């Protein structure tokens, strides 16, 4: 795993950095490359050999690494820079290329806006059919990145969760939704379920109970 | 210039065959990779081959399923991926790979445009429709439109008379291959016991039309 922050953002004209944290078997012994994927184009190589730029990549982009961690810096941020960025390195233990988890860079826009979260319990009608779908609706957030986690009696849920990619609303804020698909027996045998939505390092949660 | 070509659609458990054309030569003296990206997700390197090896190196997590090959005389770099499932739905890219074992430098300097491959066990199916019901100035109520295929569905409220405060969310695609979506109306709190709300759902591909009161 090469761990990147899901969301980095700043106003046009500003500078940002994007971290990429690996292990000694990859970033520690290997050169790092970076990729830019404007929506919704193919990725392009932005940085290779840790700090080098291919022709036609601006000197506003710059790469370095320290130990098991790499960093891409972008200065003079421009609306055209808004895109997903991926780091990549060869892992010499596993003998494979490992891409980072990817960072959406947002060029702000409008003010940051925390998501409004609504969690619906399953309806009586679906329960009579021996099923319970929990529905977590997430709206008006900006930058358009969130992490959704579900809890069952306070316990992390790792089964039956499906969450959409965020989509731009007409107001240029974003919306997403997450669905926890259960049987009625699972719903009835727990005391609570929650949908926890993390946006820009803060978490908004809602809880329902049978 | 690199051009991918794929079948567009493949049935679950069939074999996906892609091709990558390398006009202008240079296929023999290079490494070449396949990389993919499921919708909404990150990049995943599938593997590389050398233009003359024909040595190959695959992502171990896909190894038993993957075969890369090079046809030097047709200038074609090919991928076969056996026993596909919905997890293999992705855009598939071919890329020139610069690989120097001595310096541990492995990177992708030239990319194709990519081809979408869709793996679906889904056949046309109409949705179930359920109500979504709950100091604040507003409350939210809605309708869950569950497990349908294919897109799209439409949802209006009170036969099209209610338009303000309506938000129909994009659908989720579950591992089953079926979609669900929700539509919600945001209303003043005091309007709760004094007005009625019916979602009107239409899923034309399944001839499904349901009106559901939300209370
Ligand atoms: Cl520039
Ligand atoms: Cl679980
Ligand atoms: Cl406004």
């Amino acid at each position: 795993v090469l761990t990147q922050p899901p969301s980095v953002s700043a106003a046009p004209g500003q500078k940002v950095t994007i971290s990429c944290s690996g292990s000694s078997s990859n970033i520690g012994r290997s050169y790092v490359s970076w990729y830019q994927q404007v929506p919704g184009a193919a990725p392009k190589l932005l940085i290779y050999d840790t700090n080098k730029r291919p022709s036609g990549v601006s000197d506003r982009f710059s790469g370095s690494k320290s130990g098991s961690s790499a960093s891409l810096a972008i200065t003079g941020l421009q609306t055209g820079d808004e895109a997903d960025y991926y780091c990549g390195a060869w892992d010499g233990s596993l003998n494979v290329h490992i891409f980072g988890s990817g960072t959406k860079l947002t060029v702000l826009g409008q003010p940051k806006a925390s998501p409004l979260v609504t969690l619906f319990p399953p309806s009586s009608e679906e329960l009579q059919a021996n099923k319970a779908t929990l529905v977590c609706l997430i709206s008006d957030f900006y930058p358009g990145v969130v992490k959704v986690a579900w809890k069952a009696d306070g316990n992390s849920v790792n089964t039956g969760v499906e969450t959409t990619t965020p989509s731009k609303q007409s107001n240029n804020k974003y919306a997403a939704s997450s669905y926890l698909s259960l049987t009625s027996d699972q719903w009835k045998s727990h005391k609570s379920y929650s949908c926890q939505v993390t946006h820009e390092g803060s978490t908004v949660e809602k809880t329902v109970a049978p | 210039q690199l051009v991918e070509s794929g079948p567009g659609l493949v049935k679950p458990l069939e074999t996906l065959s892609l091709t990558c054309a390398v006009p202008g030569g240079s296929i023999r003296r290079n490494y070449w990779s396949w990389i993919r990206q499921p919708p909404g997700k990150g990049l995943e390197w599938i593997g590389h081959s050398y233009g003359s090896g024909g040595s190959t190196n695959y992502n171990p997590s896909l190894e038993s399923r993957v075969t890369l090959s090079v046809d030097t005389s047709k200038n074609l770099f090919s991928l076969k991926l056996t026993s596909v499932t919905a997890a293999d739905t992705a855009v598939y890219y071919c890329a020139r790979t610069v690989w120097y074992y001595t310096s541990g430098t492995h990177y992708f300097d030239h990319w194709g445009q990519g081809v979408l491959v869709t793996v679906s066990s889904a056949s046309t199916k109409g949705p179930s429709v359920f109500p979504l019901a709950p100091s604040e100035s507003t409350a939210a109520l809605g309708c869950l439109v569950k497990d349908y295929f294919p897109e799209p569905v439409t949802v209006s409220w009170n036969s099209g008379s209610l338009t303000s405060g309506v938000h129909t969310f994009p659908a989720v695609l579950q591992s089953s291959g079926l979609y669900s979506l929700s539509s919600v109306v945001t209303v003043p709190s005091s309007s709760l016991g004094t007005q009625t709300y019916v979602c009107n759902v239409n899923h034309k591909p399944s001839n499904t039309k349901v009106d559901k009161r939300v209370e």
